[PDB]
RNA sequence: UAGUCGGGUGAUUAGCCAGACUCUAACUUAUUGAACGUAUU
């Protein structure tokens, strides 16, 4: 995994696979992406996911063999009535991105101690880098904290 | 099994086409409210509450192509393979667990009466009907053999219970023949007949009534 | 790390310990407040605020399984279905997984057990190895602690390894926090149908101290329980209780005020018994004057027996004969163990040794059976009359509130007091393949047991090889045959089923029901 | 009922309030590498 060219030539010798599974999802309306080993399937149907994981066990021993397999302890089902996430991104009821409720509550936490001066130098940089990121994926959010919060403290945080 | 009044076909039939289209293509939703009419939230072939259930061609699509979005061949059945698999009666067990059949000798029920065919003992179990010889015969022990009307253990143990359960105001209702003049006891046998529309297993129900 | 530390402050329990095994106060609180916090509810039990529970199971090319996953209820999960559907073989795989958790809360490092090579790989596997994943829930802060037990057919070239580390993880945080101070620690038992077992009292174990508490944890997951084991540690109990003299004193003050009571309502015999018992008590006064923990272990245990076991109003330990010898009070009959029938013997060793490994590991409960773990029993209704299997599910659950049990039967009776939920059951033509189990589509709890038997356990409530069972249907026909009326042929089998079942039978109250609805029919039929 | 989502409050990873969701059914993860966002220039 720590080497430059292994990513490319990972994705490259997922092709194939990737080729073969998005056509067939496609045709029973299932969304499919994968983010390097994480396999990711969404439908708006019922009772359709059900029968993926044995598509995907057939496909690995026909282009791979015996060398790549699914981990079956981390095949996982979701919907509404459960916490849905994909690589590390919440997705709420109102179907949007979000950060999740508990990572929200987390940085004001710490704007809140920034504003009493309570937070060292490191914990600052790290609310900042926590900040931008939050920025990239809710940009909601960062308006809500700078309601919250007076714009002016946050220019300060962020300067 | 009821006598079916098959009626008027709905608009989403005349579009799709056999040979090019397939049945995972047409919507299912668009269907069911015309059955729904149709049968009345009932099986076609055992009569349970439908909630698991799919639409069953009867003669199948795989032997038959030509009569797959044919208004006709249609039929709300019970039990349901998407969900949950080993059901075993009706449309599901035709298909698999009843071997070889000819599709010819069994009871379509918007065609023919099944109450010629079939008879339903208080005991639980359905039989043919007293006096059937041939080909007439063959019809009836085939829809109990491949519809597996009685070898469902949940089927004839629920069908039973139900008939059973009833038997006190069958006798309750015919001792008051004597008392009772005509038109107070056919109004009374008209009222209980009425309720068991609403009823589940109501062909059964009706043979111990009348 | 600071990463650590905003996890732990975030209320994770393994960064929280990560934290304080470096820095070797705040994080070891932390770690002790997390197992041992929670409150009582309404009803009066104490509620641990991190549960601990099994949650998911998965079985890969294991016995009859190809590919199976499992959902376990939080409370109790019942496993139904036909004989060599696999129940036991789930258990087995669960068993296996939790000796990893006792192995490495007695020792550091412990080794728990293997799936084996010789029997446990599906036969016809393709790919010769099989794996048991379970998943377990340790409260908010811990909500994940996955394990795989895996291997390979023996003479495979290619070894599957078991992933394991999780286990030692968690189970190393319950053993280093409890050497630095105490705490409550989990139960896990298995009892399979090996537990039916000849009782001899003359074989004892000379191996280990019974009052260690880890002795709880000994042969916990063998399947049999150690019987032997609770009566030695009973008998212990006892002689420790006896020799404390202000016990004594109490009971012999109680003893003293008992028969001074008899000696006021005019028996004069007993003035001599009384005069000895004051002298021995007014000795024991004068012998140095003094609340044991041995006499309230004693008294859990007993009322937990009382309480599950129907048939045992009393258990006691008696020394007069020479031998140290249990006795029970069994149907109003004072007996030994060894007197006691092989179902009540069977089902007191179960109740016994698991009030006693609970009253080891939670010492700091008000009520010790209060605590946390997880048990397997399998044939739960073994050797039971129908009775007692009508009210052993509901007996275990009031004594243990917060253990989860794992259950397996084949009693009808059984399911009749247990919610859907609870109920996992097994497709009636599965042959190995089926993905996932589901709850019954009958609600079971309070009804009829005949209907669980058609629609739980897809038998007939009338045995279809008799042919006496079907004589009502065929009667039924005759008559329809002859339009109602007694024919001969109908008369005859009419006297058939009251001369087989009686006069006051049901079934010929069914057939003389038949006959009047019939003719009263073919009456009405003629008017019109 | 429970579980989940989370707009608000709250010296604020807690607690409390409001509104909502429910295929048998999330368990928040990993760097110095790669990519992305931000800062530097
Ligand atoms: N290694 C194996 N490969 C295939 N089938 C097996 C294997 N081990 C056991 N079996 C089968 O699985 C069943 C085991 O039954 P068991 O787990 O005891 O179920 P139950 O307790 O419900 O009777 C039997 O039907 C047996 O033939
Ligand atoms: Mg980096
Ligand atoms: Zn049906």
């Amino acid at each position: 995994v720590g080497a430059p060219s292994s990513p490319v030539i990972s994705n490259f010798c997922m092709y194939e696979f990737d080729n073969r599974i998005h056509a067939a999802c496609k045709k029973v309306e299932i969304t499919y992406t994968r983010y390097a080993d994480d396999l990711t399937f969404s439908s708006n149907i019922p009772d359709v996911l059900k029968a993926v994981p044995s598509t995907l066990e057939v496909l690995l021993k026909d282009l791979f063999g015996s060398a790549l397999r699914l981990n079956h302890s981390k095949t996982v089902f979701s919907s509404k009535a459960h916490n849905r996430h994909v690589t590390g991104i919440t997705i709420n009821n109102e179907e949007t991105l979000s950060l999740g409720r508990d990572r929200k509550r987390f940085i004001k936490h710490l704007i809140n101690q920034y504003k009493y001066g309570l937070l060292d130098n490191e914990d600052k940089a790290y609310l900042i880098g926590l900040l931008a990121f939050a920025s990239h994926i809710e940009p909601s959010f960062i308006t809500r904290m700078n309601e919250k919060y007076s714009l002016e403290l946050m220019e300060r945080l962020r300067g | 099994m009821r006598e079916l009044a098959r009626l008027e076909r709905p608009e989403i039939l005349d579009q799709y086409i056999a040979g090019q289209n397939d049945w995972m293509e047409i919507d299912q939703s668009a269907v069911w409210p015309k059955l729904t009419e149709m049968q009345g939230g009932f099986c076609a072939y055992c009569e349970c509450r439908l909630n698991r259930c799919h639409i069953e061609h009867f003669r199948p699509r795989g032997k038959f192509p030509a009569l797959t979005f044919i208004w006709n061949n249609l039929f709300g059945s019970c039990g349901d393979s998407r969900k949950s698999g080993g059901w075993s009666r009706c449309g599901i067990y035709k298909d698999n667990g009843a071997g070889a059949y000819n599709a010819d000798d069994l009871i379509k029920p918007d065609e023919e009466n099944p109450d010629d065919y079939l008879l339903f003992l208080t005991t639980g179990e359905v039989v043919p009907a007293i006096g059937l010889t041939g080909r007439a015969l063959k019809k009836a022990q085939e829809t109990i053999r491949v519809f597996n009307l009685n070898g469902d253990i949940k089927l004839f143990g629920s069908r039973r219970t139900a008939v059973q359960a009833i038997m006190p105001n069958v006798e309750y209702l015919y001792t008051l023949l004597e008392e009772f003049d005509e038109d107070d006891w056919n109004e009374m046998l008209r009222d209980e007949l009425e309720k068991i529309e609403s009823d589940e297993y109501k062909t059964a129900l009706k043979h111990a009534w009348t | 790390t600071k990463q650590y530390e905003r996890k732990a402050k975030g209320g994770n329990l393994l960064s929280a310990f990560e934290l304080y095994q470096r820095n070797s106060g705040e994080w070891f609180e932390m770690c002790r407040d997390y197992i041992q916090d929670g409150h009582v509810d309404e009803s009066g039990i104490f509620r641990p605020d991190n549960a601990f529970y099994l949650r998911r199971l998965t079985l890969k090319d294991f016995r009859r399984f190809s590919l199976l996953e499992i959902k376990l209820e939080e409370d109790l999960t019942v496993i139904i279905g036909n004989n060599g559907k696999g129940k036991t073989s789930i258990l087995y795989a669960i068993a296996k997984t939790l000796s990893w958790f006792v192995a490495n809360i007695l020792k550091e490092g412990g080794s728990g057990q293997r799936l084996s090579e010789m029997t446990d790989i599906k036969n016809d596997a393709e790919d010769r190895y099989s794996d048991v994943s379970s998943t377990f829930f340790f409260g908010k802060g811990l909500k994940s602690v996955p394990i795989r037990l895996s291997r390979s057919a023996l003479g495979t070239a290619e070894r599957r390894d078991s992933e394991v580390k999780p286990a030692k993880d968690l189970a190393d945080i319950w053993r280093v926090i409890n050497e630095v101070n105490t705490i409550n620690l989990p139960t896990f038992a298995l009892y399979n149908v090996e537990r039916s077992q000849p009782f001899n009292r003359n074989i004892k174990d000379n191996t280990g101290r019974r009052e260690e508490r880890f002795d709880a944890y000994s042969q916990t997951l063998g399947g049999a329980g150690r019987f032997d084991h609770f009566v030695e540690w009973y008998i212990y109990l006892h002689k420790r209780t006896v020799s404390d003299i202000s016990s004594s004193i109490k009971e012999l003050e109680q003893q003293v005020n008992d028969l001074q009571r008899t000696v006021d309502g005019g028996m004069v015999s007993v003035k001599s018994l009384l005069e000895q018992m004051k002298f021995k008590l007014s000795e024991a006064i004068e012998r140095n004057d003094a609340v044991l923990t041995e006499s309230v272990q004693k008294s859990i245990v007993e009322k937990a027996i009382c309480s599950v076991v129907p048939s045992i109003s009393n258990i006691w330990v008696e020394m007069i004969t020479g031998s140290d010898l249990v006795k029970v009070t069994n149907d109003g009959h004072d007996v030994t163990i060894d007197q006691l029938s092989d179902g009540q013997r069977v089902f007191l060793s179960l109740v016994a040794d698991l009030a006693r490994r609970m009253v080891m590991l939670n010492p700091l409960l008000e009520n010790p059976l209060e605590g946390r773990g997880i048990v397997l029993i399998d044939e739960i209704e073994l050797h039971l009359h129908p009775k007692w299997q009508q009210e052993v599910i509901l007996n275990l659950r009031s004594a243990f509130p917060n253990i989860q049990f794992i259950i397996t039967t084949h009693s009808p009776i059984v399911l009749s007091t247990i919610e859907k939920r609870c109920i996992r059951e097994f497709e009636p033509n599965d042959d190995g393949d089926q993905s996932f189990l589901d709850s019954p589509d009958m609600q079971t709890k309070g009804s009829e047991n005949a209907q669980i038997l058609e629609q739980v356990m897809n038998v007939h409530s009338t045995p279809p090889g008799i042919a006496e069972s079907h004589w009502l249907g065929n009667f039924e026909l005759l008559l329809l045959d002859n339009s109602g009326e007694l024919d001969n042929h109908s008369q005859v089998l009419y006297d058939q089923i009251k001369a087989h079942f009686g006069i006051d039978s049901i079934e010929l109250k069914k057939a003389d029901s038949l006959i009047r609805i019939n003719k009263m029919k073919n009456k009405l039929n003629k008017i019109r």
